[PDB]
């Protein structure tokens, strides 16, 4: 009976442990993006890059 | 598995996560199920 | 007329136009604006066309 209650606690776990699909991993190149204002120019964008 | 639970290079996200679930199950499955299938077979046998 | 003259006119004054923008590119140093230019629209009620 005692076995028994290892049993449910399984379920307990299950609500603790989350979801995913596929870790991020380190593939040693990274990206950035740069977004300015409607109605910018050229210039301002490249300044800031 | 040893090798593959404490990794911090490349890839070691899914080696850290292969090796963490399987070792956890198998410490518990070979400790516990020693003690635990010959009362189940008896009490499957009895019924 | 003529109904060549007809097919001419909505040919001439029904039509997509292109234009441009403000500020395209290559710019010269200094400039602040992009916009876009809209030059003209197809006709859309019988009242246009009429």
């Amino acid at each position: 009976v005692l076995y028994l209650i290892i049993v449910v606690g399984m379920a307990y776990l299950f609500v603790r442990l989350p979801s995913s699909f596929l870790p991020d991993e380190d593939q040693g190149v990274f990206m950035t993006m740069v977004q300015l204002p409607a109605g910018a120019t050229q210039e301002r964008t490249q300044k800031v890059l | 598995v040893m090798p593959l639970v404490i990794s911090t290079g490349a890839g070691s996200g899914a080696q850290n996560a292969v090796g963490t679930g399987v070792m956890g199950g198998m410490v518990t499955a070979t400790v516990l199920a020693i003690f635990f299938v010959p009362v189940f077979f008896v009490v499957v046998r009895r019924r | 007329l003529t109904p060549v003259d007809v097919i001419t006119a909505i040919k001439a004054q029904n039509a997509q136009v292109a234009a441009g923008q403000l500020g395209g590119t290559p710019p010269v140093k200094g400039q602040q604006l992009n916009a876009s230019i809209i030059a003209q629209t197809r006709l859309t009620s019988t009242e246009e066309f009429g």
